[PDB]
């Protein structure tokens, strides 16, 4: 059986920082953007999806703290909602 | 490529000697192939007053400006007999001498025409400058004709 | 710690929205792969100190999501386009209904570099290449399962702030 | 009176279709892609925000009827959720 | 037609998450701005039939959503910048919270092309042109208020579809 | 670039003809510089049978591929005299004589190398191809060396 297909779908891009920006890394806990990005995949993916889980990334950036970055979400081809669901 | 630089944001006066701190970089690094070296600063009023005047003069050559800092009795910046040093007079008004040291000249800059340095008024060729010494920074008198450590240059960013 | 999603509340969800979430296979017969990448010795660049933490962290976060990630580092761009690749034909790709790609190093608006980067001798990973290694063409056994890329890089080296008023 | 602030913050694109692709129009009825954008606005944008409301128009294109096309997020840099409110 | 939100959920959101969400002034004050630009009659590419309907039914659905939309059809890459910047240099946007950008007409990767496009001419308005227009830095009026933008032409030459087998 | 064109669906044997339909194009237009130009045609097997078998050959020049579709009675392609003709019941097995009608060389293509075209036994210059009549696709012989209306080819796309 042969049908049809998108060539490109279901992608997701979490980029570090806005197009012509620069990222910011701390030489003693790590870079500031996994450092929080482990953190909000560990208190929010247990009721948010991957998108809320971004978005809450994002706005974790919202007000600079020192020096200012902003994560993006380039190139998001995802059509359904994915959730990690930890465990279960 | 629109390069920034130190910033600094507030500090007061020690030892009759201006000190200025600038935010925390906490071994902060970038993600990009070096560079990050520092030309110009110029961020400040963020919400330890840094007076700003300016003066009309009859002999037009450009914007007199001064510089004076708050104390217990407001101290003026000098370069009275070509050295450096932070007078407590308080100007006399609208000065008549146009070779005083409380008035400088100020000359816009190359980068992005917002920014402006000051020049000294009692002596011609003299620059303002503020250069790294130790933890804090420095405002100490240099010529901008000489490259000098790494020639950082004060500027000030205009009212919009 | 990492919060554990109860189980009843997992049957709920699926159920209720089954045609708006990706579906979920069986625990035990389910082999899900991720890659991480975090070069941090280079021949010409600054090193990436402080890199090492952020891959404990984030290997000890995917594992526990259930991924089975193999960790590389000090890759070139080529070596980066061969270890991609390689990931991507993995067998166990098939019995898996996602996939992680953490990249972490220096980088520009173009892609991420890899470790031999000059300014005379260019050498970088355009996004467009994994995109197109990880599409629905080249790598059909990645059929409609979400495919999360998460990279880390500078891209124009224009500091990302601006002082303005009221 | 002055204070930090991102260059690039609060942007959304939502391309017609994905990098290296075609879109495609009707010719006696417009755009598929902005017919079927303007329909899940009219139908979803009283209980969905706009996010939500451009995941209903890629999910409404997931399976390609008849020709195929699937338009993409890019460039993602809001950090709330923006409900429109129609009609106050 | 467009189905009305009720008045009940308006105040049961703000004060729930106003955090979360971005927020909205009031009716009579608010003065929202969109712009609207369609491509149709070209000199090197085939007219966009059709693409009058588009206008219309967008054109109604953003007056639906209260936005003082500006139709401009027909206009030259140095016209779409042009009339880019002159849009986002309008004084009512003080007054405005959000904006939409609607786009319509030919395009590459890079962008969209205007009207006098060619192989050998190129003639294109670049992604990072428009969204370095409406930014923090060039238009001081749209900060901290979401800049949407919808864009309706092509990228690629290759048709995205392939035949695949379950 | 990955060019494609042309993908028919299903359509059956009218009047001892083989029409093939494909999608319904209702006034599609694409928003790219025109071109859309086709070349290939090769997209079927959307689960009316068209019968595709292979041949082994004593004389090794390349697969033998016969054609054959089903009917009350079924019916092989043929080329013999030099023109196109629909010729009922079944390949005696296994053929002997290796000019005949029935078996085909297919050739590759260099489009993706995943498709092929077919060449008649019973004549050499000859070509399969498909072209536009009317308001279906009509599978008549035509002559690959020589470029006649649009020329396109009828390829068909292999077993995975």
């Amino acid at each position: 059986a042969v049908y049809k297909t998108h060539v490109e779908k279901d992608f997701i891009a979490f980029c570090s920082s806005t197009p012509h920006n620069v990222s910011w890394r701390d030489s003693t806990m790590g870079s500031i953007f996994i450092t929080q990005l482990i953190t909000c995949f560990q208190k929010y993916s247990w009721c948010c999806h991957l998108e809320e889980v971004f978005r809450k990334v994002q706005q974790s950036f919202e007000t600079p703290r020192a020096k200012a970055q902003m994560p993006t979400i380039e190139r998001l081809s995802m059509t359904r909602y994915f959730y990690l669901f930890p465990g279960n | 490529v629109e390069d920034n630089c130190i910033n600094f944001v507030a500090m007061k006066f020690i030892d009759n000697t201006l000190y200025f701190i600038a935010e925390d970089d906490e071994n902060l690094e970038s993600d990009y192939f070096g560079k990050l070296e520092s030309k110009l600063s110029v961020i400040r009023n963020l919400n330890t007053i840094f007076i700003i005047s300016m003066y009309k003069d009859s002999q037009p050559r450009g914007m007199a400006v001064t510089i004076s800092v708050k104390c217990e009795k407001i101290s003026t910046l000098s370069c009275e007999n070509k050295i450096i040093s932070f007078k407590e007079m308080n100007p006399p008004d609208n000065i008549k001498d146009t070779k005083s040291d409380i008035i400088f000249f100020q000359r816009s800059v190359p980068g992005h025409d917002n920014k402006m340095q000051f020049e000294s008024s009692s002596y011609e060729g003299y620059f303002l400058a503020c250069e790294k010494e130790r933890d804090l920074f420095k405002l100490i008198l240099k010529k901008e004709d000489e490259l000098g450590d790494r020639s950082i240059m004060f500027t000030v960013q205009n009212e919009d | 710690a990492l919060k554990l999603c109860p189980h009843e509340e997992f049957l709920r969800l699926c159920k209720e929205r089954a045609e708006e979430i990706y579906p979920i296979k069986e625990r035990n017969n389910r082999t899900r792969l991720a890659l991480i990448i975090c070069n941090t010795e280079f021949d010409h660049l600054p090193p990436r100190n402080g890199a090492d933490f952020d891959i404990t962290g984030m290997k000890e976060l995917l594992e526990g999501l259930d991924y089975s990630v193999d960790v590389e580092e000090n890759l070139t761009a080529r070596d980066m386009e061969s270890a991609l690749r390689a990931f991507a034909t993995r067998p166990e790709h098939k019995s898996s209904d996602s996939t992680f790609l953490v990249l972490m190093s220096h980088g520009i608006l173009e892609g991420i570099c890899g470790t031999v980067h000059d300014e005379k001798k260019p050498d970088v990973l355009l996004y467009d290449t994994i995109f197109q290694i990880f599409n629905n063409r080249n790598c059909l056994s990645l059929k409609d399962k979400p495919k999360v890329i998460i990279v880390q890089a500078a891209r124009g080296a224009n500091r990302g702030e601006l002082w303005v008023r009221d």
